[PDB]
């Protein structure tokens, strides 16, 4: 029963390293996209 | 066991992290301002 409690605890710890992974991937794709949107702003250089 | 049936109501998907939602853009003006600037310049 303790092992079950261990097991669940560790499973939650495994999720943490994987939340870090999901956020790493999700945040990163958006970061690339809104680096791409810098060209919206270069096309604002156009306004300039 | 979700059987989301109600003839009187509709259930909300109540698993949404309300704290990180309801901030997309549309912003037609993001580019129209530039179009219009050029037009004003014209």
């Amino acid at each position: 029963q303790s092992l079950t409690d261990q097991i669940l605890s560790v499973e939650q710890r495994y999720k943490e390293k994987q939340e870090n992974l999901i956020r790493s991937e999700q945040i990163r794709r958006e970061e690339v996209i809104y680096n791409a949107e810098q060209k919206l702003s270069r096309q604002m250089k156009l306004e300039e | 066991k979700i059987l989301p049936l109600s003839k009187t109501s509709y259930n909300q998907f109540t698993n949404y992290n309300v704290f990180n939602v309801a901030h997309q853009e549309t912003e037609a003006e993001a580019k129209l301002e530039e179009s219009k600037h050029k037009i004003r310049q014209m």
